[PDB]
């Protein structure tokens, strides 16, 4: 489920945003993205620790 | 859009969100034309916010 959030984002797609957000602000968008799955990942690591 | 490009002498895509030249790249859909015309440096209050 950790997958349908936005995170702050437009769109919950990362195909969406490449095709359709210009690549220089693309790249914060998905810098943004990547770092709230990568904080959720470590919270279930974390978890499972 | 490619047409478009070079109908008119309009500015080169002085606005933020979709892609400039991925225009034909994309399926959206229920577009808005509202046309109107404004008196000098009051394009810049046409923003978002």
């Amino acid at each position: 489920k950790q997958l349908s959030s936005k995170f702050g984002a437009i769109s919950s797609v990362l195909n969406d945003i490449f095709s359709r957000l210009d690549p220089p602000e693309a790249e914060v968008q998905i810098d943004r993205l990547i770092t709230g799955r990568l904080q959720s990942l470590q919270t279930y690591v974390t978890q499972q620790l | 859009y490619s047409v478009l490009y070079n109908l008119a002498p309009f500015f080169t895509f002085k606005c933020y969100g979709v892609s400039p030249t991925k225009l034909n790249d994309l399926c959206f859909t229920n577009v808005y034309a509202d046309s109107f015309v404004i008196r000098g440096d009051e394009v810049r209050q046409i923003a978002p916010g």
